[PDB]
């Protein structure tokens, strides 16, 4: 099953963040990062920006 | 990286044009203005509106579009509503003297000098994109000026670019209700134009949609709105696999490799569903075999067509969705199986499908209710002859007489040009029946 | 843009556009005084069509009035709106024609047609794009019939590719006033069979006969008459100047209405009208608006459309509505009165719509058709012509100005032709 | 109290269907509109009706319409939810 | 998985359909809006999961009058039942077999076979067909029998059984009813599985001597029928000790497929005044199920023979005191069977005891049996019929009503040769070898 009541009436709903990663590499200290949260169904995805 | 341009000609051009950039404007998010609310401050993700829009750099996007017409009062509607500040206020040429119902008028004597510009213009949108997938037209086919431009635009681009695909989203009259009493000429000159001049045709029939929108939509008193709405619908669809990403990918040119078989022979049928309303949707659990099964039926055609007559050659269907491919396999192998459907002997395999993650997106203020599964199909079958056939018997019915012939050899048309029109339409019919017998 | 000038001539011309431009005004929202008030934006746009702009944000129309009387100029000016329009363009004789086709036509019309072909062609060529020329006079007055026949010739030759739309008022056998009728009439129809593009018929018999039984009220009026055509004539052209679904002007209506260059004789009429104490219990529908405006009854010639065959039609709706019950009642119509309709041009009915209602109401429609049954008109008014001439009676009034007999007898000749090949499609099948 | 707009097939009568038009909508949304009075009403127009074109009166704006589709949501359900207990409902003195 | 369709023509099949869809909401716990109010597939069989939430019925309900259905539309399970399944014509066929089976009738039958091969391309275990309608009637007997024959030929091999509604032998409504009685009885005859007496003297007089009421109405009658219904396909759907399919009706009480006309019974009966004053034994509920004044409908079963009895035991049944109840009838002497059936019952068992609807009439009791009893007495209620067709054939009344609608003179003479043959074969089955 497949929850719809939610996927209904929550699916304009998306949360946009601005992110930075944590990790031990040194070189990936800078890069920014831009995280979509889609509530609809909690679905998180993940998007890199170039400068 | 890839960019479609569309192209809309005439007041049934116009109009349906307006229907599909509110939908896509409200798809992609893009408010009137152009930003994309004022009040979200991050974006720079997920480029997929380039292939519609095209930044300016900072702030507002330009759609990839240009709008052609002689009557200046819908140019005026389309300056003067909500989408002002939207549209680029160059890229709608509008004309001075209206063609009138006449082909001979937008073909040999007005649509030369507006040409010129409509080049011009095409040539600086093209100028700026680097992946162009090809063309779309939409033109009113019963109007002077929109056959007489369509055909003069399809020729010249058929010379300037060349190889690049173009698609045809034509509006033939439907075979008892008109408004006109003029279009039988200029339908077969345009249909003898664009026969050696287009890809891709698709029939858009006035009648056939209002028997969708009354049937299902429950709507007893439709009007032009509506029927836009449906077409933007049905090229959203059709387009959504550009933009989304999906299990199978379609394009542009996985059209004319996997649905026309001959060159000559690319004039094709729509269809769309599910179509429901709100008030009768959640009752029912609306599953990929059933809507299918709605796709084929014969009364949901969006032409004035009936595919028993005749035998199927090709068929491209785009799901878009939570579909999944087994389902779609299971769904397909019925379908195939049932009896009342028939394929033609040479080919074995006809069908052709795509999948997109994205469901339709609704409109508020709309007829569709918001669904989680669609289904849009465009297949080829010989029984499209047959609304060639009922056009050529109302054509030499009245061209008998040399009724209004007059209008249009005053208008610097040779007499005889009709002779060669019905010539095309005769071979064009015999060679559909040639296909349709068993090898 | 794609303006139309507007002339007229005689006392019945100057009374029609009397009435026709208060319409319009009223329309437009214009006062008296040619100062803009309006209420909407939608009111001011496509104004430039018939109005000129001035110094001071006032409006002139671009209409020329003419006569060879000044009587009539006298007192058209001091009717309402009468200041709108500019002196210069009055151009009046001193003597008069006094019903005489050929005084109208030789003598003082060389003469007098200087002045207003060079006003005429001065408002021409400073409009920005002219589309088209439209006529309204009476046939049966000899200074009308003559000068405007005359005009519309050399406007004709002047200008070949604009469009030429006329209001003809024909003299009517039951209600008769003078008995120069036949004459004038039948030089009038000749002259104007060659040169109009366009020619629409109008009877004061019909509008007498719809004045006493459909709104029924007692006593009728000029003002009366004036007023349905000037309604009538203004549903023509409303769709060029307001927005709708789908745009039509004059040269579109000729394209679809007129088969053969030679047959270009109409007959008009307006719908919906009702009573005062009847218009609260008729449902204005669009079934309604059809059928009342099929009926022959309600049309503006004499001549009985169920006599003929229409040969082709055109509806112009008005106001806001679906096309469903356009189209829908069109197919339904043709269908059940397939006796009506010739069968050698399948779905001979024109439709258009625009989306603003006439001030006063909600929906309206004009309709335009082509019918064969027009030609009895001809038919009757030739039989008298030629009974009258027979006898050579008043015919030293013409030949004493230089007129010869052999111009009349190409104008029998000429106009029996015309009613025998126009009659001929009548019978005509596929 | 009635429903505020009936399911598609139903036959019978709703007041004004064909008096004044009310072409384009749905259905229930136009018998909504029918038994709750949002409509002109008469042979006669005031300015601010009239005036607006089909592309200006409709096919427009961004999200007006939506909060109005929301609101008459919630009225048809407030209205309709008026109905509970486990005493199912007098069907047999309604019938 | 397993599931079963329902069709009601008529306004008698619209108010039959009304309290049985009302009964099995209420043994589901579905609500009115169509929501489960919160809380295993029992419902499967006569709902639909729509994938979240409401649940829409199984069902077809057509006619041709709109009074009736625009009252399904204007009440309380206006939200319940689909808004396209609920088939309305234009014109009634007022009383006129030929009207809604010739003229009328064509038109609408081919919706409702695209939204009968709607609903059941969506059922995968579809186990048959069930079909109430009113014999006596214009669009019932007219648009049914059509119905019945176009799906013989759609379908072929699925079950149908018919729940139909006789005229009494001498309470009536109309004058014409034996006309299109007969050639409703031609028509089904040869195109319907099973047949059932639903006739309305025989439950007016049940009502009035269990339930203590002095004035009934059509609605009490109609609950009865819905509890027959409910009791009978109760095994499909609950669990029990011995279940039963519909396929075990068209195994155990068809020897021949000609006679397959057979007759129903209920008990217990009784108002809630007096229920709580007998103990209410196993033993003693199937003696009323026996009894011939406890028919369902208007035969005596003392004046024939039997062939095959299914009874269907629902509530806090023992096998063990069942068995003994059947030994008890057959030492019984006033009930008699056919030689040629040794063994002739058929039993199943379910635990689920029968609901009761607020503002109804019967009380709740823990026990209750459905009887379904194939005899030769039901032979009868042909022979009165007959004569009444003949008494008014002999002068060919009412007869220019069916010529003039497209229906040959003669179609009444084969029908009539049916109804004679029937007779002549279950007289000639009735005998001893
Ligand atoms: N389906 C649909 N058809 C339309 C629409 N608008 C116009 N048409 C078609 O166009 C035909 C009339 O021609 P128009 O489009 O109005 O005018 P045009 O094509 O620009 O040609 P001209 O009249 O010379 O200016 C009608 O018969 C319609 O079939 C529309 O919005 N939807
Ligand atoms: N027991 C019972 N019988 C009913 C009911 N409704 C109708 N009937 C029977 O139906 C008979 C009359 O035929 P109807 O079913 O009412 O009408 P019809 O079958 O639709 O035929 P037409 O009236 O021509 O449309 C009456 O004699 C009743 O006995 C009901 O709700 N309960
Ligand atoms: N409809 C209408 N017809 C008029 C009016 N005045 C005159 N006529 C018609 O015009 C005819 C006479 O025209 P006439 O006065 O000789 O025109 P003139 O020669 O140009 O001055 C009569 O038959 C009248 O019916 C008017 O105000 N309205
Ligand atoms: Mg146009
Ligand atoms: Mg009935």
């Amino acid at each position: 099953r497949k929850d719809i009541n939610k996927m209904y009436t929550q699916d304009q709903y998306i949360l946009r963040f601005e992110g930075k990663l944590i990790s031990q590499n040194k070189e990936d200290n800078h890069r920014k990062f831009i995280i979509s949260f889609f509530c609809g169904d909690d679905t998180i995805m993940v998007y890199e920006t170039a400068d | 990286m890839r960019e479609v341009i569309s192209i809309h000609v005439g007041q049934g051009g116009i109009q349906v044009g307006n229907a599909c950039w509110e939908l896509f404007c409200l798809e992609h998010g893009i408010q009137p203005d152009g930003q994309m609310p004022s009040d979200r401050t991050i974006g720079g993700g997920d480029d997929a509106f380039n292939t519609f829009f095209s930044e300016t750099g900072a702030g507002k996007h330009v759609p990839r579009a240009v709008f052609l017409d002689l009557e200046p009062t819908v140019i005026d509607e389309v300056r003067t509503g909500t989408y002002r500040q939207l549209f680029h206020p160059e890229q709608l040429i509008s004309g001075k003297e209206d063609a009138a119902n006449n082909f001979a008028r937008g073909h040999y004597t007005i649509g030369k000098e507006i040409v010129d510009l409509c080049l011009d213009r095409i040539r600086k949108l093209a100028d700026n994109c680097t992946g162009l997938q090809g063309f779309l037209v939409f033109n009113s086919v019963g109007g002077g000026t929109g056959s007489g431009l369509g055909s003069l635009l399809l020729e010249r681009l058929s010379v300037d670019y060349g190889k690049k695909s173009k698609l045809g989203f034509t509006i033939y009259p439907s075979p008892q209700v008109s408004t006109a009493v003029v279009e039988p000429y200029n339908s077969i000159l345009s249909t003898h134009s664009l026969l050696e001049h287009t890809d891709v045709a698709v029939m858009l029939d006035n009648e056939a949609i209002y028997d969708i929108c009354r049937r299902n939509l429950d709507i007893e008193r439709p009007t032009y709105t509506n029927l836009n709405r449906l077409i933007a619908q049905v090229i959203s669809s059709l387009t959504a696999s550009l933009r989304f990403d999906g299990a199978l990918n379609v394009d542009i040119t996985e059209f004319q490799t996997n649905l026309v078989p001959y060159p000559r022979i690319h004039f094709m049928l729509s269809s769309y569903a599910p179509i429901i309303s709100a008030e009768k949707a959640y009752h029912e659990q609306l599953s990929v075999a059933e809507i299918t099964n709605s796709a084929f039926e014969p009364a949901n055609m969006m032409a004035k067509c009936d595919p028993r007559h005749g035998k199927y050659m090709a068929c491209s269907m785009m799901y878009r969705g939570d579909v999944v491919p087994k389902d779609v396999n299971a769904s397909i192998a019925t379908i195939k199986t049932k009896r009342t459907i028939q394929f033609v002997d040479w080919c074995p395999t006809g069908f052709k499908v795509g999948i997109n993650y994205q469901p339709p997106t609704v409109v508020p203020g709309g007829d569709l209710a918001k669904v989680m599964r669609a289904v849009c199909m465009i297949s080829n079958s010989t029984a499209i002859a047959e609304v060639f056939s009922r056009l050529d018997h109302k054509f030499d019915l009245m061209y008998a007489k040399r009724a209004f012939v007059h209008w249009y050899v005053g208008e610097g048309m040779e007499e005889g040009e009709f002779s060669e029109a019905r010539e095309d339409l005769a071979a064009l019919e015999k060679d559909y029946e040639e296909v349709g017998i068993e090898t | 843009m794609r303006e139309i000038v507007h002339i007229q001539g005689g006392q019945c011309g100057n009374q029609i556009g009397a009435k026709f431009w208060e319409v319009i005004s009223d329309e437009h929202g214009i006062d008296p005084t040619g100062t803009y008030h309006g209420d909407s934006d939608l009111q001011l746009e496509r104004i430039n069509v018939y109005y000129n702009e001035a110094t001071g944000g006032r409006y002139v129309p671009r209409a020329i009035l003419m006569d060879l009387e000044p009587g009539t100029m006298d007192s058209v000016r001091a009717g309402p709106f009468g200041q709108l329009f500019r002196p210069d363009n009055f151009v009046f004789g001193q003597t008069g024609a006094g019903n005489n086709w050929a005084k109208g036509h030789y003598t003082e019309g060389a003469e007098l047609i200087d002045s207003v072909l060079d006003v005429v062609r001065k408002e021409a060529e400073g409009c920005d794009c002219l589309q088209g020329f439209q006529i309204t006079h009476s046939l049966g007055g000899g200074t009308g019939s003559g000068m405007g026949t005359l005009l519309i010739s050399k406007v004709r030759e002047e200008y070949p590719d604009r469009i030429m739309e006329t209001f003809s008022v024909v003299p009517s056998p039951k209600v008769s006033d003078t008995v120069v009728e036949p004459y004038n009439a039948t030089l009038s129809v000749h002259q104007l069979v060659e040169n109009a593009d366009e020619c629409m018929v109008i009877d004061n018999e019909a509008l007498y006969d719809i004045c006493f039984r459909t709104l029924k009220l007692t006593t009728p009026t000029y003002g009366d008459l004036n007023h349905l055509v000037s309604a009538a004539m203004s549903g023509v052209t409303c769709c060029l100047r307001f927005p709708g679904q789908l745009n039509s002007d004059l040269r579109k209506l000729a394209v679809n209405l007129i088969p053969f260059p030679r047959l270009h004789f109409f007959m008009i009429g307006f719908a919906p009208l009702t009573s005062r104490g009847s218009q609260q219990y008729r449902a204005l529908t669009v079934p309604e608006l059809t059928q009342q405006m099929f009926d022959a009854k309600n049309m503006m010639c004499a001549a009985d459309p169920r006599h003929g065959r229409y040969l082709t039609a055109s509806a112009l709706f008005r106001g806001r509505m679906s096309t469903k019950e356009v189209d829908e009642q069109m197919l339904n119509v043709q269908n059940k009165n397939s006796s009506y309709f010739v069968e050698w041009i399948p779905n001979n009915i024109k439709s258009s719509i625009c989306d603003i209602p006439p001030k006063g109401l909600k929906m309206a429609v004009t309709f335009v058709g082509n019918s064969t049954a027009i030609q009895e008109m001809f038919k009757r008014v030739a039989e008298q012509f030629t009974a009258m001439f027979r006898r050579k009676a008043f015919l030293h009034w013409y030949t004493g100005e230089g007129m010869d007999e052999m111009e009349f007898t190409e104008a029998e000749s000429n106009m029996n032709d015309l009613v025998s090949e126009y009659q001929q499609y009548q019978d005509a099948t596929a | 109290n009635q429903a505020k707009s009936h399911i598609p097939g139903y036959a019978g009568y709703i007041p004004g269907i064909r008096s004044e038009n009310m072409y384009g909508k749905t259905y229930g949304k136009i018998t909504y509109m029918s038994v709750t009075n949002q409509h002109h009403k008469g042979p006669d127009l005031p300015p601010d009706l009239r005036y607006t074109s089909t592309v200006k009166g409709e096919f427009t704006d961004q999200k007006g319409v939506k909060k109005q589709e929301l609101l008459r949501q919630a009225v048809i359900e407030e209205a309709k939810i008026t109905s509970s207990g486990y005493g199912s409902s007098p069907l047999r003195t309604k019938y």
